[PDB]
């Protein structure tokens, strides 16, 4: 029965370490990587994590006996040492479906990563993966549109889409912003975008940018006969401002806006994702601040958890990294979470960092966006890695084209169309990408100039050893 | 293992024992130097050696100069020996455990 | 935003930011702040005392208010929801708000001191 | 691949009869009882039902090949003859989760029972049960409050609650309505209620009734020291009127309203159930019209499906029948769907009409309400059948008490309190109910008068056969 109240401190592992537990399909599962403080056994540390992220605290309370603790408690059901590493373990913890508010990524994170990372008895803690049960996945809207609906809205089929962040990051007036946008889009890029930190500032107020950018989109679309877009950044100080900015973009008939989901937050993001669905505006998601959280493997949250959370909260695009560009991205890991954000069913595969099999119950996929420090020479690798359902973005790699902006834009637009044509013809972008680019460089001087500039250390060394 | 609490508690115990060691030094010095003053301090201190900082504030109330003698010495010892203690305790424990796991286990 | 993931950097930690006074003035800041809060609550002369209800999750709304009433009647200024208590199958938010308000009124009436629950 | 388009009529069973299919846990399952027309084989009839309630029509269309029909089609995976009955079969059909709008009972019914009941090739069709997958159950709000939250709000513990429909059904003015209500409630009943067809009419406009009834509740609650309620009927011509009436009940601080979910409809009901949750008003559901649908076992929808649908749409109470009263209710069946509307997990049990195991993933239960043609002599049987978590309602059985209303009310209030006391003392209401009532009748003349009136045919016959 209610088994008697005995006040006092007990070991967490007496209640919360359950090595004989078999997870239900409605359980939310979490994989943590941890190092206990000297003198703290791994099973007690794992139990403490399970306890303080579900139902438990540091001493025994009588109120437990008013309810059914077995039904509600988090259960550390497996611990394994990390092969080859001293004092590092994986704990696998099951959480009942009942613990979570439906449709709330905010609530899920508050439990799983709310307090346990600062526990004295633990040196370091990193959340590697979460299996979201299908019953919970169905309480979320997910992407406002998702990959296939987006291609259909934009009439964009048969190859990766191309984007470009306007530079300098900050400092340009609204009119000069639209100027740079027009010249980029007219040259063959599908999208341009606000920098993540372009919101509304003294040098460029948001409503002016929206106005001038809309003009640039109309002119370039009229000239090229292809659908153009520019991710207008609605990231704002408050929910009210965010919505005010989203609203004007809709008023201007803009097809796509962007939002910094982490610096604004999941509560504002989930609001925006619902609005986007109701108003037919595509939502590009920038991951600003993620590396504060996900870079080091001993402590934090791995990006693949953040990617899963974003697909639930809602976003049509999400930056995925480049692997080859100026910012860090492990290839095996990247291939793993690109599958997690695109596909409907992803088998567990530890070699790609996927700890749990994840089902999405037909929740739309999110387009991965490869951006940051990439140029034309990267193109065959990018097409190889990400395939057709991706957006490849070149900020400096467009606006930094030796002859200026318009030739820089043409270089990127030609390079893109050459790759799409080749892909459609059956050429392998991974194996033949460099060649496809060299070919096009033969008749495009401005592409040739760009290929030369950003080719980059070659190596090349030497033969002696003669008989 | 509340490690900063344990360390905090451990340092205060080391400080109290080193105050007891300094009191032993000063006492042996006064054994050569001032036999009366030695006899006063030996009888004053018997049983008082519990908390080193409480002992010092209480000895300051009676004889501020002698408290200062113990203050200097406790600190001199600490500066000379403290850096060797980590390696001694870690290898000490490992060696003492290694003995017992050998016979028993 | 982006600099923590830069390949050329192994690790990066932001230690401090000096916010200029001209920027500080563009913010509202605390809705009330320390002195206005003490004045609203008639709480002067010592730290205030609170208490998170436990278990973290699992209690019904009525049992939640029960625990709250008993805590507050005993001399605590505040009780609080656990951070992960939002609205869940075992306890919907509007029910908790209802039962907790009742607990606050009863305990305040008994003790003659202002009570609150976050 | 897309296997070639051949126009023309094919047998449904070529695509939709899949006897080797094993249902997934995300599948919605349906059990139909059918009789095919002479010359129509059972498997073709079962396949036709699966086809025309999911993806199919009467002839082959090329558009099938634009999508993945295997993923979307309904699948008749089992057929069995009804034992002992000529030309009657059960078909079990699985529907993919993807076919259904989240949170919409309206959509679910539109597929499952939309067109197939009128098919020429089928003589009769009756939907017996639906297994709602947990992933779909979680897309619904369910009861605004449910059993345990309701007991907590009303401070009502330890026995069945007691109600009473005011009579005559129609014809009383607002003031006379509140009069009858006051006298009933002061006598010991927990609730009174509008008749299902009391909405707003020339003899009694709704806003006047709400006003006078609120006064009656306050007076009776003040006199008795027990929480009182009256289910104010907000059933209305339009959504707007429904909400206007619900709003005034809230304004009056009324704890509970009622709604005729079938004659108003599931779309209006689901709106009302959400409002009730947001506004803390309990929702009593009347099943008016259900017997048009659920009475005959050869054709229609069994009530246990309607009960499941109502728990999903939202209701705190739902009428369940009496078994023993003036309206029909099979006992075995009733025990089955009372479990379906109360419990969290109900095992398949064909002896009680439960074709599928049903899980509710902690969706609150609904209070069963036994009402119709019952009086004091029924009390021990009712307590036996329904147990504590039920509402027992006596309309004529209160207002029909030989000495008039106030003694009639006291008879019911005494009978109730005697039963609650006895139950709490450990007496078996089923075995001892008659005795408990006789006991109380000893010191309550008005209860004795009622027991005498409605005792009812006794039999009694004879001994001869002497040696």
């Amino acid at each position: 029965s209610a088994a008697g109240y005995k006040a006092g401190v007990k070991d967490y592992k007496l209640t919360y370490y359950t090595p004989d537990y078999t997870p239900k399909d409605t359980d939310l599962l979490a994989a943590f990587r941890f190092s206990p403080q000297p003198g703290v056994p791994a099973d007690e540390a794992g139990a403490a994590i399970a306890a303080e992220s579900s139902t438990g605290t540091w001493t025994t309370v009588w109120t437990d006996l008013l309810t059914d603790m077995d039904r509600y408690k988090g259960k550390c059901y497996h611990i394994e040492p990390v092969q080859g590493e001293e004092n590092s373990y994986f704990a696998f913890i099951a959480y009942p479906l009942d613990l979570f508010e439906e449709g709330s990524v905010t609530n899920i994170l508050t439990s799983i990563v709310g307090n346990v990372f600062g526990f004295k008895a633990i040196r370091s803690l990193r959340l590697e993966d979460i299996r979201f049960p299908v019953a919970l996945v169905k309480t979320f809207q997910g992407p406002p549109h998702g990959i296939q609906v987006e291609r259909d809205l934009l009439n964009k089929y048969g190859r990766p889409m191309l984007g470009c962040t306007i530079k300098p990051k900050l400092g340009l007036s609204a009119k000069n912003y639209g100027r740079a946008v027009y010249e980029c889009l007219r040259g063959g890029l599908d999208f341009t975008k606000d920098d993540e930190n372009i919101n509304s500032q003294p040098f460029q107020r948001w409503r002016d940018r929206f106005l001038f950018v809309a003009d640039a989109i109309h002119k370039s679309q009229a000239e090229t006969g292809e659908i153009k877009g520019h991710y207008l950044n609605v990231t704002a100080p408050t929910c009210e401002e965010m919505m005010k900015r989203a609203e004007f973009a809709k008023e201007l008939g803009m097809p796509i806006i962007m939002h910094d989901f982490l610096t604004a937050g999941f509560t504002a993001n989930t609001t925006l994702a619902k609005w986007c669905r109701d108003n037919g505006v595509l939502l590009h998601i920038h991951r600003a601040m993620h590396a504060v959280i996900d870079r080091q493997r001993n402590h934090g949250i791995h990006f693949r958890v953040l990617a899963k959370c974003l697909r639930l909260s809602g976003g049509d695009h999400l930056h995925s990294g480049t692997v080859v560009g100026k910012l860090e991205g492990d290839k095996a890991s990247t291939l793993g979470f690109v599958d997690l954000m695109r596909e409907d069913h992803i088998e567990a595969d530890r070699s790609r960092g996927v700890f749990f099999t994840q089902d999405w119950a037909s929740m739309p996929g999110v387009l991965p966006v490869a951006s940051g420090g990439i140029h034309v020479w990267h193109m065959p690798a990018l097409v190889e890695i990400f395939g057709d359902d991706s957006v490849l973005q070149f900020g400096g790699g467009t606006l930094g084209h030796p002859w200026g902006n318009a030739p820089g834009a043409t270089a990127n637009r030609v390079a893109l169309e050459a790759c799409v044509q080749a892909r459609n013809e059956g050429r392998d972008l991974y194996r033949e990408g460099g060649d496809i680019l060299r070919e096009a460089g033969k008749w495009s001087p401005e592409l040739a100039a760009a290929l030369d500039l950003w080719k980059e250390i070659k190596f090349e060394f030497e033969t002696m050893d003669k008989l | 293992m509340n490690l900063k609490q344990i360390a905090k508690d451990t340092a205060k115990t080391l400080q109290s024992y080193l105050t007891y060691q300094a009191l032993r030094t000063v006492l042996a010095q006064l054994g050569e130097t001032n036999p009366p003053l030695a006899l006063w301090l030996h009888n004053f201190s018997a049983g008082k050696v519990q908390d080193g900082e409480k002992y010092i504030e209480e000895l300051f109330l009676e004889k501020p100069d002698l408290a200062l003698r113990i203050m200097t010495v406790r600190e001199h010892i600490a500066e000379e020996i403290a850096e060797f203690l980590p390696e001694m305790v870690v290898t000490g424990i490992q060696q003492a455990n290694m003995e017992k796991r050998r016979q028993h286990l």
